[PDB]
RNA sequence: GUGAACAGCCUCUAGUUGAUAGAAUAAUGUAGAUAAGGGAAGUCGGCAAAAUAGAUCCGUAACUUCGGGAUAAGGAUUGGC
RNA sequence: CUCUUAAGGUAGCCAAAUGCCUCGUCAUCUAAUUAGUGACGCGCAUGAAUGGAUUAACGAGAUUCCCACUGUCCCUAUCUA
RNA sequence: GCAGUCAAGCGUUCAUAGCGACAUUGCUUUUUGAUUCUUCGAUGUCGGCUCUUCCUAUCAUACCGAAGCAGAAUUCGGUAAGCGUUGGAUUGUUCACCCACUAAUAGGGAACGUGAGCUGGGUUUAGACCGUCGUGAGACAGGUUAGUUUUACCCUACUGAU
């Protein structure tokens, strides 16, 4: 497509202005407000530096960000006192939720202080992909560590990219091998910080780890918001900050809520978020899934093709079992929007996006279709 | 009802008091677990 | 209950008597009226086909 | 347009006696929508998402 | 913006569901209000034929539905009597989508129009095929 | 308490008593003024 | 006799024809009904009523303890000679 | 480290038949919804045989919505014992 | 709840077109308090439905006066209760709150009108679950479910009839 050309490079000139909130050097400061003063102006012209990106582009609707400013705190704590800065990334879209630009604030107060990139669920997407997958990887020279969270994995049926393409086991050695002094000479455990945005499991990972459950679904409204740190190994500390999210940049505004960027149940303008969840699945898959024979496309009475509609998917799953309006009964669009968008997110709708390269992308994307099923012979 | 058994009544389906019954009891005191050197699910 | 087609209340305590404004049965028909601005339209002979 | 506010506490008030406390500027976009005069009868409310 | 118009029989209360007849995407219209009906105690306000509607779209395009808009009724199925003598009626109820001024939206009416619609508004008689 | 929806009132008061007429010839009650001028002509006519 | 039927309806053997009656046809009732166009706007609430119903043939979803759900839904046919 | 002669709500679940403030807040359904559903939880006063959570089937049990239908209504009229 | 007086000041430059600080005199019994006079050998104790009449402190309609009234649209005031004052989603609701039409959707009274006129959703019997409190019987004007609504033929009143 044209649009999916234009649209991507136009990102690509605008990614330096994002930086971080970045506390300015405190030498003693003893204070009752004076650090406080001294830690409101670099959030405070942070803040503007973003409001000037509103005038710079067009259409350029981004996600978004904490602009409360103590939830910010705690990313600094977590930072400071960990020698390894650790991002947790979905795979169904491994460039979105990595921030390259809080690696340069991991390098500022480095002595080899180091970016690592732990990637979960890799055992949904196929064996072909991940070789693909690990081509981009390198090239940007950060970090690949795929992994699934199951201490028995089932996945029934050159090394250079293939010997990193097989994910990782529940061990915890990938973590061991790159740090082995600790930066402060005293304690002797090291520590490791975790960082990565809600509705990615960083806490369905680290749950299971402890297998304690200490880490558990995010916090209270009224709060500050929290920060807590739990030990599991011999020579390793666990540290995460509370959730929260990076101000990257999004496209379209359906892609946000269609991941786990967005709440689901508070959304509106479903039609968006349900357009695309209908083009990028093909028409038996949700018809071995559910079992709604949709067909209604209109088929040589208006025009030429066999892709869905926003409307005609959300009704015919909806003209299934119930749903359906007050007053009048037309399907009743909304409430099918739900169960749909919570079945994409949970992976029973699953896609796997087009890996990223300097303009491109093409029409015709990789696909996983499974012939057999339970109920299909 | 609290005429018929010494468990009877209230507001709730309470006992009230603990059900483990001393053996020098008199009849119809002894309803409940009688004599229980031990109680709970056996370790 | 005993009766639909009637009228509910017919009317305050005070005072104690029933008006003489309220609906109540009785005749209905067989009364003198007057109704006006009637035209003709036609006066025919008898001795006439 | 008018917004009340707690200065101690951080509220808002709405029209008719509430006082909602919300979390600085994340909902009040919601909270507002109620108090401003116009109703249903603009077309779409299709985005709000304020400035700084 | 209604003209004079005689006194045609009621067929159409609030909370009917008559048909559409233009192709403006919406299929049916439900009544909810009739412009410039009375006021009595327990009494539905009734419709008829060429009277002007504020009605919803209960079933079509996405964009139409969800907002109140006024409509004029185009045919009508109880009979009413005509000044020259004849009782006649339709075989069901219709309706055509419209601007407050009265102007029409869509571009063509399916099936016939009653006669003192077109005497009345005087864009309905512009799109309509046939006249009783 | 007062009548929480008002409505006007059913029937006519100027009609009462509705009781039966005393003759099956309903009487006039008033005849068309006099002018003199004109020639002399009936006010009234009986028919069934 | 009809029918799957000791169902309902009409008949033979057997039994009864007893329950205060006559004349009128106002309202308001009790019991049984029908309705133009709209179709729950009535109402605390589809309360009461209405619609579907026998059989034969095609056709039957989510879910499921795999036994069910099921007469699912939905759509045709029916006399006489 | 420590105060109350023990221990400090774990797994789950929620404005629930259990939430005072309260017609909670945000979506949603509707032209409009103190009702209904999906969420969120410093929960006045949820919580694990004073059993917790989940459930096919079953119900003259409670609740909201739709299709078919209709004098429940717009708005009353008529007939029979 | 409603209406006066007095004037500092607002009304881009002016006290009273329209508003009225600091004070002060009143009316009303549709709020809510206070009191215990009448009824405990019982006045059937919420709300709605149905129907008639009354009040003016007037939302609409008639004719008028004033304006910071050009027209249009509006605000203030007079005579005035003759005549109108609604259809729906939610709740047992009165109240409230929206959507829509309209000339306009004014406020009230009559034993907080009206149960031998009704319905029984609610409250306030007995059944039952939950929460907190109580060692316990039990408690809650906290939440949720199920629960019989009787008689007129007498007199007067009224409607018709001798």
């Amino acid at each position: 497509n044209e649009q999916r050309g234009n649209l991507n490079a136009k990102q690509r000139a605008l990614a330096k202005d994002l930086i971080v909130p970045r506390r300015p050097e405190w030498n003693e400061g003893m204070s009752k407000f004076q650090l406080d003063r001294q830690e409101k102006e670099a959030f405070l012209e942070w803040r503007r530096k973003l409001a000037h990106l509103q005038e710079s582009n067009e259409d350029l609707l981004l996600t978004p960000f904490e602009r409360n400013i103590e939830v910010w705190k705690q990313l600094w704590r977590v930072v400071e006192r960990s020698d390894l800065v650790v991002q947790i990334v979905d795979a169904r879209n491994p460039l979105l939720f990595r921030s390259v630009d809080l690696e340069r604030y991991v390098k500022e107060s480095d002595d080899r202080k180091a970016n690592l990139l732990l990637v979960n669920k890799a055992d949904l997407l196929t064996k072909k992909q991940r070789i693909a997958w690990a081509k981009y990887f390198i090239s940007k020279n950060i970090s690949f560590t795929f992994y699934s969270a199951l201490r028995a994995n089932q996945l029934l049926e050159v090394k250079i990219l293939s010997i990193d393409q097989l994910e990782e086991l529940f061990l915890s050695k990938a973590p061991n091998e790159p740090l082995l002094p600790p930066l402060p000479g005293q304690p002797p455990l090291i520590n490791i910080g975790l960082v990565g945005y809600p509705n990615v499991g960083k806490s369905s990972t680290i749950n299971s780890l402890v297998g304690a459950k200490k880490v558990s679904v995010s916090s209270t409204p009224g709060k500050t918001k929290h920060f807590q740190t739990i030990k599991l190994s011999d020579s390793v500390m666990l540290c995460d900050c509370p959730g929260l999210v990076f101000p990257n940049f999004a496209y379209n505004k359906g892609e946000l809520v269609c991941n786990g960027v967005l709440p689901i149940d508070q959304l509106r303008d479903y039609i968006g978020p349900a357009g695309l969840v209908a083009e990028r699945i093909p028409k038996y898959y949700i018809e071995a899934i559910y079992g709604i024979h949709i067909q209604t496309k209109s088929r040589d009475e208006g025009g030429n093709g066999d892709i869905p509609t926003a409307q005609e998917l959300l009704v015919a799953y909806a003209r299934a079992r119930g749903y359906m309006t007050q007053g009048y009964g037309s399907a009743d669009e909304p409430r099918a929007s739900r169960y749909i968008l919570k079945d994409y997110v949970n992976g029973k709708l699953l896609y796997v996006n087009p890996p990223p390269h300097l303009e491109d992308d093409t029409p015709y994307t990789r696909e996983e279709c499974e012939e057999f099923n339970k109920d299909l012979y | 009802n609290p005429v018929d058994h010494p468990h009877g009544g209230g507001n709730h389906q309470h006992i009230g008091k603990a059900s483990t019954i001393s053996r020098g009891a008199v009849s119809g005191q002894k309803a409940g677990l009688i004599a229980a050197r031990r109680t709970g699910l056996l370790r | 209950h005993r009766g639909l087609r009637k009228v509910a209340c017919i009317g305050a305590w005070h005072p104690a008597h029933v008006m003489w404004s309220v609906a109540r049965a009785g005749q209905r028909g067989y009364h003198s009226r007057t109704s006006i601005n009637h035209k003709i339209y036609r006066v025919g002979k008898g001795d006439d086909e | 347009a008018n917004i009340s506010f707690c200065r101690n506490c951080e509220r808002f008030l709405q029209p008719p006696g509430q006082w909602i406390r919300a979390e600085l500027e994340s909902r009040e976009l919601l909270a507002i929508c109620l108090r401003r005069l116009k109703g249903l009868t603009k077309v779409r409310l299709v985005d709000a998402s304020f400035i700084w | 913006a209604q003209g004079t118009k005689f006194r045609i029989s009621l067929g159409l209360p609030v909370g009917a569901i008559m048909n559409c007849a233009d192709n403006s995407g919406a299929r049916n219209l439900y009544i909810i209000a009739v412009k410039g009906s009375g006021s009595r105690l327990n009494r539905l306000p009734a419709a008829s034929l060429g009277d002007m509607v504020m009605a919803t779209v209960k079933k079509g395009k996405p964009e139409l539905r969800k907002k109140v808009m006024p409509a004029i009724v185009v045919r009508q199925a109880k009979s009413w009597r005509r000044r020259d003598g004849v009782f006649l009626y339709f075989e069901d109820n219709a309706g055509v989508i419209a601007n407050p001024k009265g102007e029409m939206k869509g571009s063509a009416i399916t099936g016939p129009v009653g006669k003192e619609c077109a005497d009345l508004w005087p864009r309905v008689a512009s799109n309509s095929g046939v006249v009783v | 308490s007062h009548r929480k929806y008002e409505a006007p009132r059913h029937g006519h008061l100027g009609f009462l008593p509705r009781k039966r007429a005393a003759s099956i010839r309903a009487r006039v009650k008033a005849f068309p003024k006099d002018d003199r001028s004109k020639p002399v002509a009936l006010t009234s006519f009986l028919g069934y």
